[PDB]
């Protein structure tokens, strides 16, 4: 309408995206929501509650001029997936439609994505991601959870300039189009072999590579080492390796955090 | 006092305003809950996937168990291996991984108060009403004196919302129960443009807030500094970041004070009929901010915020935590029949579904007992149990409410107490900040060591005991293989919104939901109310 409508929709999922999402500044959530956009569902922060939260949904969908899709969280697919339900309905019968009518759809985090943990094995609830699941191509955004300078960049770009350049897991390339170590500013070290052998070891307390400790930014795509997380810090800063949370299945293929293979 | 006579059964699915999905059905005599039941709605498994696994793993898996009550999940991990692993963490760490929490206490009651119950007691649609002017002599009387309390500021919120409201597209007021007037809604219109100005307000200060912790817990949501033996973020031990630690900190202190903790003394005037409706009985606590950290036993001994467990409302007895009492049953919860009763050591997680509203299936979370009851876990758990023990902060503060509320301290058994209590702890965690900072700043410069050496045994087991912003979390461990064998999780919210023990007993929530009055049964606000006290996070509590 006046202020473009976005539905965001909560499947298998922790709420660290969209505690993320608010992590936002550049614009600061408050902004977004009452200049920008039209959030008209977000069960985390929606006064309505019950019968009222679904009816704010279905008005929503039926809105007289479309609205975009922001699913958080993979989609509990077994027993018909009922082991994820929200107004008496399941979480995959929903996206679906959603996902039906939406201008867009951009999945926020890794679970959406690419399924996440709780895709990871032996995966009980046979959940998996917003695109498998649908079989729809569509704007992820993952990380665990993302960086909101990224999500906050993808949602904006899409309203405006429109469907960004997307990488062969569907990754913005303007946010996943580089690998984490190679912005890492302890790459030198990386080069020149000089490896932490342990959290207490001297080399660590040096800021010695993580590599040894199982890094897996130099398999990672990410702009955390350039963008930062709340303008302060990131993982690697941390003196702790990268998880690679940024890519597909991280859980099973990153698994040994600590080790690299 | 509002209250229909209503007869029949109320659902309100989804729960907004809380972290997961959770399905609260109760059942309606003339306008008062005689009955009521906690459906969560999702299984993700965790326990499940963590099988097999590395013990160093854990911790990042159950961190996403939840992206609210972040890091609380790595600690509660790390602990646990640090424990089955027998690591006695450096004091660095120790100072470090308290301070994470403190941050996160910071920035969770926060935004719990405002962006997640606040809209039950608060209507904005009535700050439209409010005259500036008017606004802020009361924002002047019953605050402390800010600029932002002023006329010209509450006046641009008000234009702001104004606007926005006069815009067409409401977005997340869609709906509202309090649009249109309803009678469970009692502040003035001045009270509802402050608290909407402050709403906005700590939509900025809780970034500022998850930046402090990000300084020392590398980044958040989701940290990324814990590690097996302490943690990895030696410059958290420096000058400048511990500075600026400290700076962000004193800034969202400044805030609980002159706006939080006001504002929470504000609505709990006006709905003092609160203090009677939604108690408990029983309390438990592990506690945090340890000065002994190196074991589960130094932990509840030597916690700031103590350790206990009140039955009755016993304020005479609290007693020491047995963690071999601890337990879950799993008769009305989605979980196949043969595992009710075990300790978490030996727990059990095999999803079996029926269907919805089953009555004797209808939760995926299990049912935590103690010894062989229910037990309140979180803010007024603590609260209750700190005071009996004659923690001094909680006494001041305590008191210091009890007083400008002119209510007895028997009125905290309820849903007015609960919310109380979570602002009276922030005031206490912030009391503390500066304390705690100048002595990690002080051993980090002496010496930095931050991680201790370990080894990995080939069986052994352990349990990580902390108590996060909602309560009393426990992650047990056995370790078999030199893998995990069982890695169980019984997570505050289990204990307060799990469903029915086998003897048919309710839990904490399902027994406060019993006795609420509903004004309006197609908007019923007291529910949530009731719900929203107990901060939910159903991710949390079914993992
Ligand atoms: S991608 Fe991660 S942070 Fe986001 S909802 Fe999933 S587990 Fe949580
Ligand atoms: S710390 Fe990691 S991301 Fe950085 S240089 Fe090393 S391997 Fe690369
Ligand atoms: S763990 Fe994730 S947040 Fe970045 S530093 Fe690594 S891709
Ligand atoms: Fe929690
Ligand atoms: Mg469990
Ligand atoms: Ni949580």
């Amino acid at each position: 309408k006046h202020r473009p409508s976005v539905v965001w929709l909560h499947n298998a999922e922790c709420t660290g995206c969209t505690e993320a999402a608010i992590r936002t500044i550049k614009p600061y959530i408050d902004a977004l929501i009452l200049d920008t956009i039209s959030l008209d569902y977000q069960e985390t922060i929606m006064a309505a509650a019950g019968e009222t939260s679904e009816a704010a949904l279905h008005e929503a969908l039926e809105g007289k001029d479309g609205y975009y899709l922001v699913v958080e969280g993979g989609l509990p697919t077994i027993d018909g997936g009922q082991w994820g339900m929200v107004a008496g309905h399941p979480m995959i019968e929903t996206c679906k439609k959603a996902a039906a009518k939406a201008k867009g759809i951009i999945c926020i985090g890794t679970c959406s994505p690419y399924g996440g943990v709780q895709k990871a094995k032996p995966n009980p609830s046979q959940a998996k991601g917003v695109s498998e699941a649908l079989g729809v191509k569509t704007i992820n955004i993952p990380g665990c959870p993302p960086n909101p300078i990224n999500f906050v960049g993808a949602v904006v770009h899409v309203l405006t300039k429109g469907i960004p350049d997307l990488d062969e897991n569907g990754r913005p390339k303007l946010f996943y189009g580089e690998l984490v170590h190679d912005n890492c500013p302890r790459l030198p070290h990386f080069e020149a072999s000089e490896f932490a052998p342990s959290f207490d070891s001297e080399e660590a307390k040096k800021g010695f590579c993580l590599y040894e400790l199982g890094c897996k930014g130099p398999v990672t795509y990410n702009n955390c080492p350039k963008v930062l997380f709340n303008q302060v810090n990131w993982p690697v800063q941390a003196g702790h390796p990268c998880l690679g949370c940024s890519e597909p299945d991280f859980w099973d293929t990153m698994t040994p955090f600590y080790e690299q293979g | 006092t509002p209250q229909s006579t209503f007869t029949g059964p109320i659902v309100v699915d989804p729960i907004t305003r809380i972290e997961g999905h959770l399905r609260i059905m109760v059942e309606v005599e003339n306008g008062k809950v005689k009955d009521a039941w906690s459906s969560s709605q999702l299984f993700r498994g965790l326990e499940i996937i963590l099988k097999g696994r590395d013990p160093r793993d854990a911790q990042h898996f159950t961190q996403r168990a939840c992206g609210v009550c972040t890091y609380v999940h790595a600690l509660a991990s790390s602990r646990c291996v640090d424990d089955a692993v027998k690591v006695s963490i450096p004091a660095n760490a120790r100072m470090m991984r308290n301070l994470v929490m403190a941050s996160q206490y910071l920035h969770d009651h926060l935004v719990h108060f405002y962006h997640l119950h606040a809209l039950d007691w608060v209507d904005v649609t009535a700050a439209l009403k409010a005259d500036p002017n008017k606004a802020a002599k009361l924002a002047a009387s019953i605050d402390t004196a800010r600029t932002g309390n002023s006329e010209k500021a509450l006046k641009a919120v008000q234009d702001k919302l104004k606007a926005f409201v006069e815009s067409g597209q409401l977005g997340i007021f869609t709906n509202a129960y309090f649009l249109g007037g309803h009678k469970a809604y009692y502040l003035p219109p001045e009270v509802n443009l402050i608290a909407t100005a402050h709403y906005l307000e700590a939509l900025h200060m809780q970034v500022k807030a998850a930046s402090a912790m990000a300084i020392l817990g590398g980044k958040n949501p989701h940290t990324q500094f814990t590690v097996v033996g302490g943690c990895s973020n030696y410059q958290g031990l420096t000058k400048d970041p511990l500075a600026n630690y400290l700076a962000l900190s004193k800034e969202v202190c400044q805030f609980v004070n002159e706006c939080y903790i006001p504002d929470l003394l504000a609505v709990a005037g006006f709905y003092k009929d609160w203090g009677g409706i939604g108690g408990t009985s029983n309390y438990l606590a592990f506690g945090e901010f340890a000065t002994d950290d190196s074991s589960p036993e130094k932990h509840l001994a030597t916690s700031q915020f103590p350790s206990g467990v009140i039955t009755g409302r016993d304020l005479g007895k609290v007693d020491n935590v047995d963690l071999g009492a601890i337990y879950e049953d799993v008769k009305y919860s989605w979980y196949a029949p043969g595992g009710d009763g075990k300790h978490p050591y030996d727990g059990v997680t095999d999803p079996k579904y029926t269907k919805l509203d089953d009555k004797d299936h209808y939760s995926w979370m299990k049912a935590p007992r103690y010894k062989g009851k229910a037990m309140e876990v979180g803010p007024l758990a603590r609260t209750f149990i700190a005071y009996a023990k004659g923690q001094p902060d909680f006494k001041k503060v305590v008191d210091m409410v009890l007083g400008k509320l002119s209510v007895p301290a028997t009125a905290l058994h309820s849903t007015l107490g609960r919310t109380a209590a979570r602002g009276i702890e922030t005031a206490i965690v912030c009391a503390n900040m500066e304390k705690w900072i100048k002595e990690m700043a002080d051993s980090g410069a002496k010496d930095n060591t931050l991680c201790a050496k370990w080894e990995m045994p080939e069986e052994s087991k352990g349990v990580g005991l902390a108590d996060a912003p909602r309560g009393s979390l426990s992650h047990w461990i056995r370790i078999k293989g030199k893998k995990i064998d069982n890695f169980q999780l019984v997570v505050p919210s289990t204990w307060n919104l799990g469903p029915r023990g086998p003897q048919g007993d309710k839990s904490p929530v399902e027994e406060a939901l019993i006795g609420t009055p509903i004004a309006d049964p197609k908007r019923p606000v007291e529910i949530l109310r009731t719900v929203h006290a107990f901060d939910p996070c159903i991710a949390c509590g079914v993992h």
